[PDB]
This record gives structure tokens, C-alpha cells and sequence, in this order.
């Protein structure tokens, strides 16, 4: 029931598997391990979640799975699948936060105009 | 095949473009215009370039067992910089900065009198 | 993206509230 | 895409243009106003 | 896209930033003329 | 049941072989063709939770999956470059213009 | 040795390989044969207008008569999106703008500050 | 569209300057 959380950030990404929270869980890609393989430091898991750099759309974007110790990655029924157009140092703003940052400047500006003026009596 | 192993990859959608060649070998370099400047190590076979929108060029050689292959050079447009020089912007140019440094003249005019 | 309107409305909005203040004082 | 682009870069450089105008009066204004007072 | 977008607040900010600079000079002016 | 996506030019599907059931998430617009859901356009971030079932000879398994698109055409790439150098001048232009008005009075 | 040398002015783009005195110069794209009994290919002269980005594109060579496509020193990569009379600008642009608008500007309000001024 | 903002944005500014130096002379 409880959806996977995703966080991206710049170019690292990290997955949230929240299903089993007291304890560490591993992680899959259509059946074949990924991260800590003695090679490739960067891509890598965590205690509960995963940790991937470089993200490329072409490819390590496909099924994921969270799995306990010893069982068979058909096992739990909640899959992963997720696209993303990894944007390094760049993150999305829509039209209202713009607006609520000009607004914002025009009121400090103002108030402390505002301020000098009134204290100048 | 032909002393051309250096070859483009192609098919990103993304703001970036790689090259590849197919040779084997350890511990290889890059050459820039002939220069040291690239280097490759274990663990990876595919070496990146940049962004499209960064303008790259310049040569690139790739080799492995044989001796000294045969490089290729590279070129790119994309500028996310450009302006429109047509009538109807160059227009607007003349009109803003006239009418600016009119006033300009005008506050400078006014500034030139009490003293 | 954003186009025009993040940029039209935004400015030209709070300029004619300059405007309308101005001809009310004078 | 690419007209907005253009229009946006035009614009942009005209008004860094402006800036540098906008400067160089206040300079000769602060340079005037600090002489006189 | 991503490029195009900054482009455009970039030349928004410096729009409004330019209003102020020319406030601010014609509060200058006037206030050595008074 | 690893249930496929698949994907045509400027069109996001999900298919499989049983009723799909909404949970959480967008849908688009209203579907009434069953055994089959559209989700809605590339450039649209779809985010939900879609729950179907197993297939006839695949009886009495569920199959769930979450879909997330970050393909976002809204998005603004930060340069730090610019960013703290029109912050620093409008400081310094709010600083100023502060000066100006308290030499009024 | 030389790159080959690329001007692209306008909508229309320019080149060529003249690295010799006197040699024969050709042009081939994915070993293509077309000219000879949009594109302009001569015997020593090659361009192309409305540089369409998708469908004009890839590799270049100019090679002397006598062999294949494939022993020429290097090819050229030369993705390239053109629009209709946008001249591109650089660092030397800017600062020359900059600067002549700093002369212009101080000029004109020096003079009209000083006839002002009586 | 931006052009048309931009024609607008100059002509209601040099509004504005006018109608600054107008109120401030009639103070
Ligand atoms: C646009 C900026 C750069 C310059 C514009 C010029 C402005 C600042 C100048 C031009 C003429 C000036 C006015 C000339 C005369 C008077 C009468 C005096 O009793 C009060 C100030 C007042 C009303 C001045 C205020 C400032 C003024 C309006």
C-alpha cells in the first residue's frame, strides 16, 4: 500500500523502498544486481534506500524491486518502474513561486524603504 | 574498419553526445590537437565529450594495439546565444536607445542649471 | 516553459499599480 | 522554441545595455551631488 | 527547454532590476535639485 | 505479473490482461475501455499507483507498480554563476537606493 | 593536418579542404556519387543552403581522385541548426558594444551638459 | 507576445517618469 518515495536532485538520485522499515533491504534491475560490486563505487546502495549517480535515461531506468534476505524477487507484488530526464543543477519552479519571489522582494524593498523613511521622522 | 575507429555516438536525446572507437588495450590516452590532455583508465571504454549547447570541437584520436590510427575532427552549432538582426527587432533597438539617451540629455539638462 | 505570462502581467502589473497611485495623488 | 529564444536573448542584452547607461548616469550624478554638497 | 527557461527569468530579474536602478536615479536627481 | 508499459511516439500506455484498478494518482481523463488505461501526454509528469490482477492462467496473483515520469519541460536549469551575482547588485542597489532616501531627510 | 575550414553565414554554409597547391578536390557523405553528367557541389566549391538540422547532417570527406572513401587523414562531424539572418556573437562582440556605447553615451551627454551649462 | 510586452512596458514607463515630474512640480 505504502508508495515508493523517489527524491531527485540535480544528478544523484535516491529510491525509498518504505515497505520494510526496520531493517535492510537490497536491491534489483530486472534480475541482474547493480551497486557495490567491488567496481563502480559511484553507483551504489544504502542501508534502506538506494543511491545511484550519472543517471542516464537510455538505460538503468527499468524495473526495480525491493527484496528481503533470501527471497525470490517475484516474491512481493509492488514493483518500481520510473522515467526521468535527470537535469544536473536543475530543478523545476512553476509560475506562482516566481511570482511569490518578486513579491517577496517587492515587499522587503518596501518595507524597508519604509523603515529608513519613518526613522528619518 | 579503414584506420577509422574513432566513430560518433549518436541517438541521445539529452544535452550531451559521446564518441567511441573499437580497440582494445590498457592504460589509454587522448590526444587533443595532439596534445596531452586525455587519459583513460580501467573500468571504462566509453569517453565523453559535453554538451551539445557548450560548442565542443577540435580533434579526436583513438588506438590500441596498432600504432597511431587515423583521428577525425568534430563540429557543433548549437548556440542558445544568437540574436535576430532582422528589421524588426533592430527597430526596437534604435527606438530604446534614443529615446533613453534623450532622456538622459534631458535629466543632464535639467542637472546643468542650479548650481 | 513559463512563456510571456511569468514576465508580461508580472512587471506591467505592478507598474500600473504606479500609474494609477500617481494620477490618485496628483 | 527557438523565436522565444532569440526574442529572449535580444531582449536580455538590451537591457544590460541599459543597466550600463543607467551606471554611468548615476555616476555623473553622484559625482555632481557630492561636489555640490 | 531548461536553458530557455532561466534565460527567461534572468531577463525578468534584471527588468526589475533595472526599474529600481532608475527609481533610485531619479530619486537622486530630484533630491539634489530640491 | 510484470505488467508491460508500453510506449508510442507522444502517447503513454499501460496494458495487461485484467481490470485495472485506481488506487492513488492521475488517471487523465476517464477510461471506459476495459483491460486497457491511458494515462495522458509525455510532457504531463503522470504520477499514480495502478493495481490489476493476474491473467486467466495467471489467476489469484496481484500485480502492482508505481509509474513516475520526470521527463518535465517546466523545469529551470540553475546556474550558479548569475544567480549570486543579481542578488549581490540588487543588495547592493537596495542598499543604495536605502542611502538615497535617508539623505532626503 | 588542417581541419577543414567552415563559415557559415546566414541560412548558408561553406567549405572545402584546400590543403594543396594543385590537387583534385571532391566531397562525400555516407559515400554518396551525386553531381556531375539544395546542395551546392562543384569541382572545387561545396555549400548548402537551408541547413536543415535533421535531415543534413553526419560525415564529410574530400579526398583526391584515385581510391576509396576511405583513406582520407579524418572525416567531420558537423551537426549544425541554422534560422533565418541571426548573426551569432561572441566575447569580442560584447566588449565592443559595451565599450563604443560607454564612448557614445559619455560624448553626447558631455556635450549637451556643457552647452546646458553656458 | 514579448514584443508587444516590451512596447507596452516603454510607453507606461515613460508614462510614469512623466507623471512623476508632473506631481513632484505641483507639490
Ligand atoms: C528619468 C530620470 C533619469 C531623469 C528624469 C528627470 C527628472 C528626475 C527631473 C526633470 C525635471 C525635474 C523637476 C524640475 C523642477 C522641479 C521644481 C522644484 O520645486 C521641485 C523639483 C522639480 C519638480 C524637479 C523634480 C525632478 C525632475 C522631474
Amino acid at each position: 500500500q505504502t508508495p515508493y518515495k523517489v527524491s531527485i536532485s540535480g544528478t544523484t538520485v535516491i529510491l525509498t523502498c518504505p515497505q520494510y522499515p526496520g531493517s535492510e533491504i537490497l536491491w534489483q534491475h530486472n534480475d541482474k544486481n547493480i551497486g557495490g560490486d567491488e567496481d563502480d563505487k559511484n553507483i551504489g546502495s544504502d542501508e534502506d534506500h538506494l543511491s545511484l549517480k550519472e543517471f542516464s535515461e537510455l538505460e538503468q531506468s527499468g524495473y526495480y524491486v525491493c527484496y528481503p534476505r533470501g527471497s525470490k524477487p517475484e516474491d512481493a507484488n509492488f514493483y518500481l518502474y520510473l522515467r526521468a530526464r535527470v537535469c544536473e543543477n536543475c530543478m523545476e519552479m512553476d509560475v506562482m513561486s516566481v511570482a511569490t519571489i518578486v513579491i517577496v522582494d517587492i515587499c522587503i524593498t518596501g518595507g524597508l524603504l519604509l523603515l529608513v523613511y519613518y526613522w528619518s521622522k | 574498419k579503414g584506420n577509422h575507429l574513432v566513430k560518433v555516438y549518436d541517438y541521445q536525446e539529452d544535452g550531451s553526445v559521446l564518441l567511441t572507437c573499437d580497440a582494445e588495450a590498457k592504460n589509454i590516452t587522448w590526444f587533443k590537437d595532439g596534445k596531452m590532455i586525455g587519459f583513460l583508465t580501467e573500468d571504462k571504454k566509453k569517453w565523453n565529450l559535453g554538451s551539445n549547447a557548450k560548442d565542443p570541437r577540435g580533434m579526436y584520436q583513438c588506438k590500441g594495439s596498432q600504432n597511431k590510427s587515423k583521428p577525425l575532427q568534430v563540429y557543433y552549432r548549437m548556440c542558445q546565444n544568437c540574436i535576430e538582426l532582422n528589421a524588426a527587432t533592430i527597430s526596437g533597438f534604435l527606438f530604446a536607445e534614443i529615446v533613453s539617451i534623450f532622456v538622459l540629455a534631458v535629466g543632464v539638462y535639467f542637472i546643468a542649471g542650479q548650481d | 516553459g513559463l512563456l510571456d505570462p511569468k514576465l508580461c502581467y508580472l512587471l506591467d502589473g505592478i507598474l500600473f499599480i504606479y500609474g494609477v497611485i500617481l494620477t490618485a495623488l496628483f | 522554441t527557438l523565436l522565444l529564444q532569440l526574442t529572449n536573448t535580444s531582449a536580455y542584452y538590451m537591457y544590460l545595455l541599459l543597466l550600463l547607461k543607467s551606471v554611468v548616469y548615476f555616476a555623473i550624478i553622484t559625482c555632481c551631488l557630492l561636489r555640490r554638497t | 527547454t531548461e536553458k530557455v527557461n532561466m534565460m527567461s527569468l534572468t531577463v525578468l530579474g534584471l527588468r526589475m532590476l533595472f526599474a529600481k536602478t532608475v527609481a533610485v536615479n531619479f530619486l537622486l536627481t530630484a533630491k539634489l535639485f530640491f | 505479473f510484470k505488467i508491460p508499459i508500453e510506449e508510442l511516439e507522444d502517447r503513454v500506455f499501460v496494458n495487461c490482461n485484467t481490470s485495472i484498478t485506481w488506487v492513488e494518482g492521475t488517471v487523465g481523463t476517464l477510461l471506459s475501455d476495459i483491460t486497457r488505461l491511458d494515462l495522458g501526454k509525455r510532457i504531463l509528469d503522470p504520477r499514480g499507483i495502478y493495481r490489476c490482477n493476474g491473467t486467466d492462467i495467471y489467476k489469484d496473483k496481484e500485480s502492482t507498480v508505481q509509474v513516475h515520469y520526470r521527463m518535465c519541460q517546466s523545469c529551470v536549469e540553475l546556474d550558479p554563476a548569475t544567480v549570486a551575482g543579481i542578488i549581490v547588485t540588487d543588495v547592493i542597489a537596495t542598499l543604495l537606493l536605502a542611502l538615497g532616501v535617508f539623505c532626503f531627510a
